[PDB]
């Protein structure tokens, strides 16, 4: 009987081989890099291709359902517009270029007069990031962010690098005037990848200078 | 043959159909309607279509392939 | 200055970016923005229009500004953005 | 064999998928006849399109998203309305699950606001049995920071309805017509998403003469009063329009179907301070006994937000220390710094 | 005093195409959008004739003309002039009736009070001891 | 070439931006060498 | 295409009459079926006449070299071949069953309520058209009546919206009455 099981194994092995060869010869290249907007239930997703055209898919294609999530950047066929392979993100390379670790060391000795503001930032961050156990125990929710408003030349960028300097962290700087790209869906992808990268790394701070570029 | 010709004439109004705005009339059985695709085409006009509904703003329907006022 | 304001969106920022990149590639480069008021008007919110396009070009220029030396000339310096006139860029 | 069986069935589903082709997402804009539609692609031209036989004609109303075949150009199936955080208005903001007990010492004012707004939205049967059109709009006036916005969020949370918060001083823009245009867009927005709590901030900018800029405030005021009470749809949305100076408000802005019921919310009441400290300091871990009367007497003329800053700053003092709140001296210095440094 | 409510009743009782616009809706920014909106309103009344245009609170954009010294008053005077042209101009609109409601009746431009543009200047006074009885009876 | 995938360091499956047309995942022609195409540099692709 | 050109060349290697045909499913959406056969013409035959045909008369028949295909290369790299479809009996007869009705069809009485509604609607439209006909005929304006009959041609009142409508209503009425009488005769 073991020979019968072996024969079934070999037959289904060559069946797997032929279906795999069909899949491989239907994969080929190129793929249309498309961004899945959402996933409707009634195994079918609404894709917006990089060609600025949306195409509903009756079936998802050569991928598995729960792996796909709203916002996933995948590669689809140029004609049938069907998901072929999920494309890894890797946070591009520009996003990883903004984790700058040559912090010019704005020690609080290099910033004068902005003392109470330094202490207010260190009350809003640092201790929430460093000594967080007591912060959970108290029930004081630490504000996730601070907005540095002030007349130009006040030193907002300086104190930002300062509290990025003497308080460790990764300092993923995400300055606003950078976050405007004539390519559609690049700035938004930049922000989402920056936050995903901040999730990936150790305790860090996302810093956005001149928010008016996108904050209008 | 005449009922046949009328039948294929009606068939040209099948329902793959783009819509364009009737910009201007040139002369009988032709037009300059610009399609919604983004281009303006010098087209032909069906005889069955009455010319008095061809006001110079009408959102007329065009053949998908031949791109003619149908 | 006229070229740094293009019809298509984002082309002015790209223009200034490659201008600064070419300037950096050269050794001891000088840039002279004659009539800065064309691309240096005071910032205000005008999203429903093309004004923010040259606005974002100016913001990208400020980002580039803050061996390279930069020159700017204007007969109405009161119309320039205070951020651009601060002594970190000029 | 079994694992091979499962993955081979999945691979055959993939093989069938490879033959399957995509559909252009489109939106129906008109229905000429019972087999004719005007469907516009998301980014594309408009096509005269028919419907598949296994599809209900009625469901394809103007505005119904569809996914037509991209070769025959025929509708194959309907799609529900597209969802995305692309909304330009405050509706997507959630007021937060805050109860009426969270705001302390406004029991009478809370009750009047419930009677004015909660009743027409929850049980209109009383109002229709009496024979009166349900009241719409309540005006909360008081010192700034006293908690009118918190009250609005509490109502919007209990009623489980969408909530719009707007700074009325922001809506008056220098350019002509945008001030009234913002109110217009706000109201037409509330028409689509119902029921709606239209909480407007300090109205004295909008509500209450020989220059164009002054007649602009008149024009936006008329637009507002037309939006609340008048033509089109009398609607069911409610407004929690709150002000800081009630005498400035236009008398026409105070009418029954036009934002009646001037609720006075004065600075936290003498007994209300204790309740506010209980609700906003109780969450803070503190084993030590409290002399609340002493804090209340040391906090005279305080506003509701000040007590929350006292609690947060006492927590901060604890952060700069052991970690546990044990002593009243902390509440004293917190009150003083929320007294002198918040001036 | 029932100015808006009578127009509402007319709209509920008309076989024509009622087109309500508020006076504040014509005051749009981007000069050339308000007068263009007036042009669109009257044109829309034109194809779907017979049609009725109810312009409530016209005192916003139909105040007496004067020597405007900025684009601000120039644009509102332009809206008023476009109203005058479309209500009675070189293009006589037929089967297009206009109801217009104001609370002042004296700031209105004299050209707009002409008996060729606004023929009937109906006055809605405060209810007397007789009308108040009827209003109470109908509401109650 | 905005990104290099490097699926197995032998079939890199480069991602290319065609400016206005679209963004695609493509491979080299046999003529050009794998090491000549470095990230971010301008590349020339065929129409097909 | 050029790739199609090479593909046809490879097919011609096995046999020098390996035809290549193209079928466009979208243009052939109706009675017209756009299908043109092609065979590669040898690039070494430029010395002699392209389309090397001989005594015949069917070169211009059944088609005229299309503009849509001429610019992509016709009579230069590949030449079209006249298309002819072998359809015979016992095959067409099976195909006519696509829309053939049945014995039940032709005896149904339609629906009398909507039949009366349609008859009344057509009669009313005939009444308006007869008012128009009366106006036009009684006008009988004689300032060049031959030019009057050609300055008012827009598919209107005189005859096109005349008896053609009488044609349809009379056809419907006679068919319905004949079917009704046939049923009263056959069915008891
Ligand atoms: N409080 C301060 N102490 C020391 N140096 C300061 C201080 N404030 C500003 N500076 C200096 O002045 C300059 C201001 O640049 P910086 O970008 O830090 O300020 P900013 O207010 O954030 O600027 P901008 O708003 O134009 O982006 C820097 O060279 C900085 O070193
Ligand atoms: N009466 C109150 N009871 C409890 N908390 C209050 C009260 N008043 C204000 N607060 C606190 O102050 C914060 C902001 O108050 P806000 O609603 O902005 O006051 P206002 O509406 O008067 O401006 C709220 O988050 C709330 O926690
Ligand atoms: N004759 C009336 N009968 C009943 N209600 C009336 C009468 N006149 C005015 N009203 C009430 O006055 C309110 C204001 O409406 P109206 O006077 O038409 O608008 P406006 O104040 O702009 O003239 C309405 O809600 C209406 O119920
Ligand atoms: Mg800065
Ligand atoms: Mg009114
Ligand atoms: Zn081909």
């Amino acid at each position: 009987e073991v020979l019968r099981v072996t024969h079934e194994l070999q037959a289904m092995k060559d069946k797997i081989k032929e279906n795999s060869e069909k899949i491989k010869v239907n994969k080929t290249l190129p793929y249309l890099v498309s961004n899945v907007i959402e996933l409707l239930d009634v195994k079918c997703a609404v894709i917006k291709t990089s060609t600025r055209q949306t195409y509903f898919l009756p079936v998802i294609g050569l991928v598995d359902a729960e792996k796909l999530k709203p916002g996933d950047l995948v590669g689809v066929n140029k004609d049938s517009y069907l998901i072929l392979e999920t494309l890894p993100t890797e946070y591009d390379s520009r996003v990883k270029a903004m984790e700058v670790d040559e912090r010019p060391t704005e020690q609080y000795s290099d910033i004068g007069g902005l003392d109470k503001q330094i202490q207010e930032l260190v009350e809003a961050i640092v201790l929430p990031m460093n000594h967080k156990e007591k912060f959970e125990n108290l029930g004081i929710q630490p504000p996730k962010g601070v907005l540095m408003y002030g007349p130009p030349g006040t030193g907002k960028t300086l104190l930002a690098r300062a509290c990025a300097a003497q308080t460790k962290a990764t300092f993923l700087k995400l300055a606003g005037p950078q976050l405007v790209q004539m390519f559609i869906g690049d700035g938004a992808k930049l922000v989402r990848d920056a936050f995903a990268l901040a999730k990936e790394k150790a305790p860090s701070i996302i810093f956005i200078d001149e928010l008016d570029a996108i904050g209008t | 043959e005449f009922l046949h010709a009328q039948e294929e004439v009606k068939r040209i109004q099948s329902i793959p159909l783009v819509i364009g705005q009737f910009l201007e009339a040139v002369d009988q059985n032709t037009a300059i309607v610009g399609s919604t695709t983004g281009s303006n085409y010098y087209v032909r006009i069906l005889s069955t279509i009455d010319r008095e509904l061809l006001k110079p703003n009408a959102s007329v329907a065009l053949h998908k392939h031949s791109n003619a006022l149908v | 200055g006229s070229e740094l304001v293009q019809k298509y969106v984002g082309e002015g920022a790209r223009m200034v970016r490659e201008l600064f990149e070419m300037a950096r590639t050269k050794k001891a480069c000088l840039i002279f923005f004659d009539e800065i008021d064309a691309i240096g008007g005071a910032r205000f919110d005008d999203g429903a229009g093309g004004d923010n396009e040259v606005q974002r070009t100016m913001l990208e220029l400020i980002n580039q500004l803050d061996n390279i030396k930069v020159l700017m000339a204007t007969n109405r310096p009161d119309t320039l953005d205070p951020a651009l006139m601060r002594p970190g860029r000029l | 064999l079994k694992e091979l069986t499962k993955q081979y069935e999945k691979s055959e589903n993939d093989l069938k998928a490879l033959q399957s082709v995509g559909q252009i997402v489109g939106e129906v804009l008109k229905q000429l006849t019972e087999e004719k539609f005007i469907v516009k692609a998301t980014n594309g031209p408009r096509y005269v399109v028919g419907c598949r036989r296994q599809l209900d004609k009625s469901k394809l109303k103007p505005g119904t998203r569809v996914a037509l075949d991209m070769t025959t150009l025929t509708i194959m199936r309907y799609l529900p309305r597209e969802v995305d955080p692309l909304v330009y208005n405050m509706s997507h903001e959630d007021p937060g699950n805050v109860s009426y007990s969270e705001i302390g010492g406004l029991s009478e004012q809370i009750r009047e606001l419930r009677e004015v707004i909660e009743l027409p939205l929850t049980n209109p049967e009383l109002f229709q049995r009496v024979g009166i059109i349900p009241p719409k709009g309540c005006l909360l006036y008081g010192p700034p920071g006293t908690g009118k916005t918190l009250l609005a969020r509490a109502v919007a949370s209990q009623l489980d309805c969408n909530f719009l918060k707007v700074v009325s001083s922001s809506i008056v823009d220098k350019y002509i017509g945008e001030s009234a245009r913002l109110i217009r867009e706000m109201f037409n927005y509330a028409r689509d998403h119902q029921p709606c709590i239209i909480f407007m901030d300090e109205i004295d900018a909008i509500g209450g003469e020989g220059t164009s800029a002054d007649r602009e405030i008149q024009r936006t005021l008329m637009e507002l009063l037309n939006q609340m009470d008048g033509f089109d749809t009398l609607h069911r949305v409610k407004m929690i329009m709150a002000t800081n100076r009630p005498d400035t408000l236009d008398p026409a802005l105070l009418r029954p179907g036009r934002l009646d019921r001037k609720i006075h919310i004065d600075l936290p009441n003498e007994q209300a301070r204790l309740d506010i400290l209980k609700i906003h300091a109780g969450p803070i871990t503190k084993h030590g006994e409290i002399d609340y009367e002493a804090i209340v007497k040391l906090s005279d003329g305080f506003n509701g937000a000040d007590l929350r800053n006292v609690c947060t700053e006492a927590g901060m003092f604890a952060i700069r220390a052991d970690h546990d709140f044990v002593v009243q001296e902390d509440f004293m210095k917190a009150v003083r710094k929320v007294a002198d440094s918040k001036k | 005093c029932g100015k808006t409510m009578l127009a509402k009743a007319v709209a509920h009782h008309t076989t024509a195409a009622f087109i309500r616009v508020v006076g504040s809706e014509f005051v749009q920014k981007y000069l050339g959008e308000g007068p263009r909106m007036v042009r669109d309103v009257f044109r829309l009344a034109k194809e779907n004739a017979p049609a009725i245009i109810f312009i409530d609170e016209i005192d916003a954009i139909a105040t007496k003309r004067f020597d405007a010294q900025t684009g601000a008053d120039r644009e509102v005077q332009r809206i008023l002039l476009e109203l005058l042209n479309q209500m009675d101009g070189f293009d006589q609109n037929v089967n297009v009736k206009v109801i217009m409601a104001t609370n002042r009746a004296d700031t209105l431009d004299p050209a707009l009070l002409r008996p060729g543009r606004l023929d009937r200047k109906i006055e809605f006074p405060l209810p007397d001891r007789r009308q108040k009885r009827l209003i109470f009876s109908t509401i109650t | 070439c905005t990104k290099i995938i490097n699926a197995d360091s032998e079939d890199p499956k480069y991602i290319i931006n065609v400016k206005q047309f679209a963004k695609f995942v493509v491979d080299l022609s046999d003529q050009v060498a794998p090491t000549d195409i470095e990230e971010g540099m301008r590349v020339g692709v065929d129409r097909n | 295409s050029g790739v199609d050109i090479n593909t046809q060349q490879s097919f011609e290697a096995l046999s020098e009459r390996a035809v290549a045909v193209v079928v466009d499913p979208i243009q052939s959406v109706k009675g017209k079926v756009v299908i043109d056969a092609f065979r590669l013409i040898n690039a070494n035959m430029m010395v002699l006449g392209h389309e090397p045909r001989q005594t015949t008369s069917n070169l211009g028949h059944l088609n005229k070299p299309s503009i849509q295909a001429l610019i992509h290369g016709l009579n230069r790299h590949y030449y079209s071949i006249t298309i002819n479809y072998r359809k015979n009996e016992l095959e067409q007869k099976m195909l006519l069953n696509l829309h053939k009705k049945s014995w039940m069809e032709g005896l149904t009485l339609q629906d009398y309520s909507e039949h009366c509604k349609h008859n009344e609607s057509v009669v009313k439209e005939m009444l308006e058209l007869a008012k128009n006909y009366n106006k036009a005929v009684e006008e009988e304006d004689k300032m060049t009546p031959e030019q009057l009959a050609i300055k008012n041609v827009g598919k209107q009142d005189p005859k096109r919206h005349l008896e053609e409508h009488v044609d349809v209503l009379m056809t419907s009425n006679i068919v319905q009455c004949l079917a009704a009488m046939l049923d009263t005769v056959v069915f008891k």
